[PDB]
């Protein structure tokens, strides 16, 4: 009845894709054009119900919506895990090199 | 193993042209990289922002692409954020900002190409150690 | 019990110091 | 005679079983204060937030330690180098939480041990001796200053001073190696020469004098009874000892002059320990051991590891684990 | 509860033994709670009393 | 702490037996 | 005044909230068309009470006083958010940001240390309806989140953690893991607290208010290893209201 | 705490003054040979 | 059997301490002559 919620998350899509609701902002460096500008907006606009909601962020340029569509295949959303998003850990999760 | 022209051949530009450095340009780029960059970029990491390294894979996903000499020379002239959206000459040494980054003043275009070549050659030599950080020391 | 044991041994040593200094066999010239 | 002069005669009297002296007037209270605080703290102090991160480390016997693991724990990193006397705390409970006993102990102890040194000068003067025993003691004394005072100064916190315990000492040594590569520092290498050589020459001297004791006793009794306290004659034959030791090596590698021999015994460990104390005191300012990390590379530029690189891998394991919750930023700059 | 606890033979000092060592808690245990006053009745509703 | 219960007797005997040996030898030295 | 850092440093005043004159007993008019902000909210705790844990019998538990051991590190400050005028005329403060948490350790009689994350994170606090002025009888009541006292990277002394660390007791290789599970498996709690803010002082000119607060929240549970305590915090607060 | 502070200040002051005056009290002449 | 574990050290000291006392006194008696 006692589980590490972070290990459980690794068994979801969080373990395969950038989880727009959970993943630390440094992961958006993996794909072209997302960091830092769009990654900041994605994190700030917080939790999404579906991946495609990311296209509705107020202010995107047409260029930005295109980059985002090119990368939807690299995104997922799962339920917000408190342990991943508290502490400002989406901006700095204690990992450097 | 030795420092061969196959090792010293790097992308000149994005259109697949290549260029072949000499042992001498590589060693010069090494010295110049120590003089002007290694305080922050030793071993291909970035001490003041470890999320961004000098790996070729990373440089290739930069905007504009930086895994070639011209892209790197252009970055030393007019640096930008990883996504190309912001110019950062104010806080990154560049020729544009040689007034506030004095070490960049005496640099010539030949120097920048050497530095760029060294950055592109070193991962071919060191592999994961370049940009890997202390795990690989 | 283990705390008592450690303190006991330490206290014996301090007592030993007292006797070793003040009730030593006095060195005599001869 | 007036009270003051009678007091002065008593303080400096050579007939007191233990010499007091003017240095003793400060030594005695300060050593007592430190000793009493240390004993009470070692047995019963509650856990101390050494690193300032609200993670108390239990140092005392009553809180689950034994003799080997127990310590008086250094004061909190939040305090840094600030002076934290009891009267600066809102309560004793606060003072214990933040590691106040450690400051009280080390300050009274350093003051008392400095006066111990001066007291050695002082009695030697009252007895008509030569004065330099205190100089020999300056080597251990300087060593204590380095790990309890200088190293905290350079690093900005008494929380990085040496803990007053057995396992706490080991912790201090391991972290020191990670942050300074002290093994690769020549002043520590000189300290090892000092103490290995000191033990060597200690055993050499004891064995050569013991080897050449003059027969004064029978096989039944201790040979120690052939020496009488105060006897004018030497109890061993130094020519014989020189004759043995000169042949063991060669004649001039052996001492014939007792005074030269004993000065050498004094000088070797003292100098060596001066250097190792100076080692801690200058690595306190981050002038670290030699760094040969990736010093050897091949014709292509591959790194050819040496034993220095293997030391560096161990150092890295120490670095990344020590004070595992205390760093938020990638460089551990103090 | 403090009054009820006095009315219990485990706290009577004449219930011990010479070589039954230690605190009273080592015998019957550490008292946690009064369970309540027990009232016994038979099937005819009469109240009965334990000797 | 869950220490070894035989630790107490081991320590006590470790101290007592050797110490008693020395005391016996010392006292009979003094009385001759 | 224009006290400078150099006037304050090391005195203990940096952990105190500003106070208002005893003559600041006016009222701040609230213009419902207007939108307001709290430019600074300061909360300075003066007493920490911890609820006792009564034994079995189920007798009453009291809140007992405690000794603070972590010094003048306890105040929340530079907190800001929107002051909303709601349609029923009530006001609602919604915290945006600020220095809105402090870890605190207090000590109970007998030596037990109680750590707690003193906080008003995500505070939403509201008045009664139809508040046309903030006055010296205005009350706010609200709730806030209390996250785990340690966050996910925290390693325990044997190297176990949630987002990092060992997942077992590595020093006891062949021990039965079932009795160690509560210590091995770290859990990150999020609980709610409640706070009352009682305005007792109002400078209607400047928009500054001040008063007392009372908060109730839970203490540290050490990432699931033990039950938390209930804590009641009392102190004083200051706020500055600016039209936005 | 103020009471503790004053008490230590006075103790410390007292012992330091003893040390100072004691060494000022002709300490060079307190030796077994030359009484200056 | 579930015996009092302190019974061992109790018994050991009950034997040892008085016995040693007597041995001390006997041996220093002999060496007087
Ligand atoms: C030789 C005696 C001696 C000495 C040198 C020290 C030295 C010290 N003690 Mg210890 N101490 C002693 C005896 C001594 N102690 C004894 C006997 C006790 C038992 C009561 C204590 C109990 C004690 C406690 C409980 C604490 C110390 C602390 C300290 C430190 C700071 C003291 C301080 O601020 O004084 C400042 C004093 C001066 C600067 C005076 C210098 C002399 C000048 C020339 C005269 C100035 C006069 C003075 C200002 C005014 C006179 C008094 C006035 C208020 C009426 C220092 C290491 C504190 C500590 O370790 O902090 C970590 C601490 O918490 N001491
Ligand atoms: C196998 C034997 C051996 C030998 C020969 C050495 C030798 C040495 N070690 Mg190592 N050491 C050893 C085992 C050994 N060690 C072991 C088992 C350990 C523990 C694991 C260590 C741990 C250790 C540490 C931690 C350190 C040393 C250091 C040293 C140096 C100083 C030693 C010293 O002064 O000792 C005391 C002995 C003397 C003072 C006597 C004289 C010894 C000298 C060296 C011999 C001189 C011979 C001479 C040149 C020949 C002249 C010929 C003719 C002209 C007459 C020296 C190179 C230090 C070092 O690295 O320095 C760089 C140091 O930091 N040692
Ligand atoms: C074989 C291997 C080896 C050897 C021989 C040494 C040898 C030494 N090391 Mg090195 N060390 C090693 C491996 C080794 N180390 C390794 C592997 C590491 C890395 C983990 C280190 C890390 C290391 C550090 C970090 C430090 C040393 C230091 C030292 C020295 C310790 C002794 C000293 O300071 O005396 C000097 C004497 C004293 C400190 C004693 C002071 C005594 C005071 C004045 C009085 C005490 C009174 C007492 C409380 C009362 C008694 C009363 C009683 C009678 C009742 C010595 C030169 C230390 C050093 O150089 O310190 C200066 C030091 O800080 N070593
Ligand atoms: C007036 C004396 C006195 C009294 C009434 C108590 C009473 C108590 N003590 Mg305390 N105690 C005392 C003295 C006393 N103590 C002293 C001197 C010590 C130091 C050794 C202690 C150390 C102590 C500890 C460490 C503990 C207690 C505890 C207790 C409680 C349990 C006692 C128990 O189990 O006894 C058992 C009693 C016996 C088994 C009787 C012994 C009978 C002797 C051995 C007979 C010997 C006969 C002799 C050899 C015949 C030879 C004669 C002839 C042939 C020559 C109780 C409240 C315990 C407790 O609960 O503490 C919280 C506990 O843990 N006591
Ligand atoms: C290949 C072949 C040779 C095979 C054929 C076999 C054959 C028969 C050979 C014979 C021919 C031959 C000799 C060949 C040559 C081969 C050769 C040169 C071999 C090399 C071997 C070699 C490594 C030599 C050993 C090196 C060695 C031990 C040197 C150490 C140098 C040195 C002097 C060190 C000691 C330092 C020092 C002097 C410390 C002093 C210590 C000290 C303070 C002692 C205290 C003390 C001193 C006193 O003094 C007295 C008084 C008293 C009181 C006292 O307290
Ligand atoms: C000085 C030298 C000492 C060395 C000589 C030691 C010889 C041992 C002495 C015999 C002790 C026998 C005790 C055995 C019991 C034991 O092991 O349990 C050890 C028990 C303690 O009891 C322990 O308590 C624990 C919790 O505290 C747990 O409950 C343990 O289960 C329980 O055993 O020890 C005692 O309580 C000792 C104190 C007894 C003092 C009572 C004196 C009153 C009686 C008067 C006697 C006068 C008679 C005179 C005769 C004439
Ligand atoms: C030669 C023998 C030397 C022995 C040295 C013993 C030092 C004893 C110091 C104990 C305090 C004595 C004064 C009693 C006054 C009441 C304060 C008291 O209860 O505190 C003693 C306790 C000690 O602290 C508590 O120790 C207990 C021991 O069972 C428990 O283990 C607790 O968990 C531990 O926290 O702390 C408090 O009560 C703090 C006071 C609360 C705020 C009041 C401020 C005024 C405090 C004045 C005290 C200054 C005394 C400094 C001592 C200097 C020593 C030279
Ligand atoms: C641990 C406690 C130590 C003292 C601390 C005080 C706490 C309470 C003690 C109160 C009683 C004091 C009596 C002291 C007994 C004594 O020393 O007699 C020894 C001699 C005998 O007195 C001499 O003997 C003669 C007269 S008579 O014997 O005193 O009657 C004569 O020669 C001369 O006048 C006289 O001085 O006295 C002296 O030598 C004077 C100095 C002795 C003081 C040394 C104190 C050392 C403290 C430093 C220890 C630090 C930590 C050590 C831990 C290992
Ligand atoms: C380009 C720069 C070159 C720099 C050279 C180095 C600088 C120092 C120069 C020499 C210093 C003086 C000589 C040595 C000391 C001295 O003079 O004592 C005076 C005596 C005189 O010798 C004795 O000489 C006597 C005659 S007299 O005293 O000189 O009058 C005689 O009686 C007796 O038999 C004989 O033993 O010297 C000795 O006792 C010889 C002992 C061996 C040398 C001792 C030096 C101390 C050892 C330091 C090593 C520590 C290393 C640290 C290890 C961790
Ligand atoms: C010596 C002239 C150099 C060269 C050749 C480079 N740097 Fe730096 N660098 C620093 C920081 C903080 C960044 C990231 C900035 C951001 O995007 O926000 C960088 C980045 C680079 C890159 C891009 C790497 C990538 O993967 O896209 C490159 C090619 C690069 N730098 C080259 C920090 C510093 C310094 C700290 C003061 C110093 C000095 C230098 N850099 C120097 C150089
Ligand atoms: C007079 C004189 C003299 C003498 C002197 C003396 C002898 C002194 C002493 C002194 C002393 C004798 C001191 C002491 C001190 C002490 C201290 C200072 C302590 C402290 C402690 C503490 C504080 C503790 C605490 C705690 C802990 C740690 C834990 C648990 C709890 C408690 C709280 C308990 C002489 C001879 C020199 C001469 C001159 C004159
Ligand atoms: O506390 Mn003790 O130790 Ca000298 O570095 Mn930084 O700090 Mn901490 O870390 Mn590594
Ligand atoms: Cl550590
Ligand atoms: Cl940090």
């Amino acid at each position: 009845e006692l589980v590490n919620v972070v290990d459980e998350k690794l068994g979801t899509a969080y373990g395969e894709k950038i989880d727009l609701n959970n993943t630390n902002i440094a992961a958006f460096i993996q794909y072209r054009g997302l960091y830092p500008t769009l990654a900041k907006l994605i994190v700030k606009n917080a939790p999404y119900e579906s991946v495609e909601d990311v296209l509705n962020i107020p202010g995107l340029t047409e260029r930005q919506k295109q980059i985002l569509r090119e990368n939807l295949e690299h995104f997922t959303v799962t339920e917000v895990e408190t342990a991943l998003v508290e502490g400002g850990d989406r901006y700095n999760n204690g990992l450097y090199k | 193993a030795e420092l061969t022209p196959e090792v010293l051949t790097v992308p000149l530009n994005s259109e697949g042209k290549t260029i072949t450095l000499t042992e001498k340009q590589y060693l010069e780029g090494k010295r110049l990289f120590q003089y002007a960059c290694a305080s922050c970029h030793v071993g291909g990491i970035t001490k003041t922002n470890p999320s961004l390294d000098l790996r070729t894979e990373t440089l290739a996903l930069a905007t504009p692409p930086r895994d070639n000499i011209e892209g790197l020379v252009d970055y030393m002239k007019n640096p930008t954020t990883y996504d190309g959206e912001q110019e950062i000459a104010e806080v990154h040494p560049s020729l544009r900002s040689a007034d506030i980054f004095p070490k960049m003043r005496n640099l010539t275009e030949k120097d920048l190409v050497a530095i760029a070549g060294h950055i592109l050659v070193e991962p071919k030599i060191l592999g994961d150690k370049w940009g890997g950080g202390k795990v690989y020391y | 019990m283990e705390t008592i044991t450690y303190v006991f041994i330490f206290a014996c040593i301090i007592a030993l110091f007292f006797f070793a200094i003040f009730f030593r066999e006095p060195p005599r010239i001869t | 005679a007036n009270l003051w002069e009678r007091f002065c005669n008593w303080v400096t009297s050579t007939d007191n079983r233990l010499y007091v002296g003017w240095f003793g007037v400060i030594m005695i209270p300060t050593l007592l204060a430190a000793t009493i605080c240390f004993v009470i703290a070692f047995i019963a102090a509650p856990p101390v937030d050494i690193d300032g991160i609200r993670e108390p480390v239990s140092g005392s016997l009553l809180y689950g330690n034994n003799i080997i693991t127990g310590a008086v724990v250094p004061s909190s990193n939040a305090i840094g180098l600030h002076f934290y006397p009891i009267w600066e705390a809102a309560s004793l409970d606060e003072w214990l939480y933040n590691g106040g006993p450690y400051q009280l102990i080390i300050f009274h102890f350093l003051l008392g041990a400095s006066c111990y040194m001066g007291r050695q000068w002082e009695l030697s003067y009252r007895l008509g001796m030569r004065p330099w025993i205190c100089v020999a003691y300056s080597a251990p004394l300087a060593s204590a200053f380095a790990v309890f005072l200088i190293y905290p100064i350079g690093q900005g916190s008494f929380s990085d001073g040496m803990p007053l315990g057995i396992s706490g000492t080991f912790n201090f040594m391991i972290v020191f190696q990670a942050e300074h590569n002290i093994l690769m520092h020549p002043f520590h290498q000189l300290g090892v020469a000092g103490v290995f050589g000191g033990a060597l020459f200690c055993a050499m001297h004891g064995s050569l004098v013991t080897s050449s004791l003059i027969r004064e006793t029978t096989e039944t009794e201790s040979a120690n009874y052939g020496y009488k306290f105060g006897q004018e004659e030497e109890t061993y034959n130094i020519v014989a000892a020189h004759g043995y030791f000169g042949r063991l090596i060669f004649q001039y590698a052996s001492f014939n002059n007792s005074r030269s021999l004993h000065f050498f015994l004094a000088a070797w460990p003292v100098v060596g320990v001066w250097f190792t104390a100076l080692g801690i005191s200058t690595m306190a300012f981050n002038l670290n051991g030699f760094n040969f990390n990736h010093s050897v590379i091949d014709a292509k530029g591959n790194v050819i590891n040496t034993w220095a690189d293997i030391i560096n891998r161990a150092n890295l394991g120490m670095e990344v684990m020590h004070e595992r919750n205390a760093h938020n930023f990638p460089l551990d700059l103090a | 509860e403090k009054l009820a606890f006095y009315d219990y033979i485990g706290n009577n000092p004449a219930k011990g033994g010479l070589f039954r060592t230690g605190p009273m808690n080592k015998g019957d245990g550490i008292a946690q709670a009064w369970k309540g006053h027990a009232v016994f009745r038979n099937k005819e509703g009469e109240e009965l009393f334990v000797r | 702490m869950e220490v070894n219960q035989l630790g107490l007797i081991a320590t006590a005997l470790f101290v007592l037996v050797p110490s008693v040996f020395l005391i016996i030898l010392y006292v009979q030295t003094e009385s001759q | 005044q224009t006290l400078t850092y150099d006037d304050i440093v090391g005195t203990g005043l940096a952990n105190k909230c500003p106070t208002l004159d005893d003559t600041a007993r006016g009222a701040y008019p609230i213009d419902s068309s207007q939108t307001y902000r709290i430019a600074r909210l300061c909360l300075q705790p003066t007493t920490f009470l911890v609820k006792e844990e009564p034994k079995n019998k189920r007798q009453e538990a009291e809140f007992v006083p405690t000794k603070l051991v972590t010094r003048e590190t306890t105040s929340l400050d530079q907190i800001q958010g929107e002051l909303k005028v709601n349609s029923d005329g009530s006001l609602t403060f919604v915290e945006e940001d600020g220095i809105d948490f402090q870890p605190v350790t207090v000590q109970m009689a007998g030596g037990e240390r109680i750590p707690l994350l003193f906080t008003v994170k995500n505070l939403v606090a509201s008045t009664q309806p139809n508040v046309t002025s903030i006055t010296t009888s205005t009350d706010f009541k609200g709730e806030f989140n209390v996250p785990s006292y340690r966050t996910a990277n925290f390693l325990d002394p044997k190297g176990r953690g949630l987002a990092s660390g060992y997942d077992s007791a590595i020093a006891l290789p062949q021990a039965k893991e079932e009795e160690l599970a509560r210590a091995n498996v770290k859990r990150f709690s999020l609980t709610k607290g409640q706070i009352s803010l009682n305005v007792a002082k109002v400078d209607g000119r400047t928009g500054e208010i001040a008063g007392t607060f009372e908060s109730e929240q839970l203490s540290d549970d050490d990432m699931g290893a033990h039950e938390p305590h209930e804590v009641k915090i009392q102190g004083v607060f200051y706020a500055s209201i600016e039209p936005a | 705490m103020e009471t503790l502070k004053i008490t230590v200040y006075i103790v410390v002051t007292f012992f330091v003054l003893l040390f100072v005056f004691g060494f000022l009290s002709g300490d060079p002449a307190r030796n077994p040979k030359r009484k200056d």
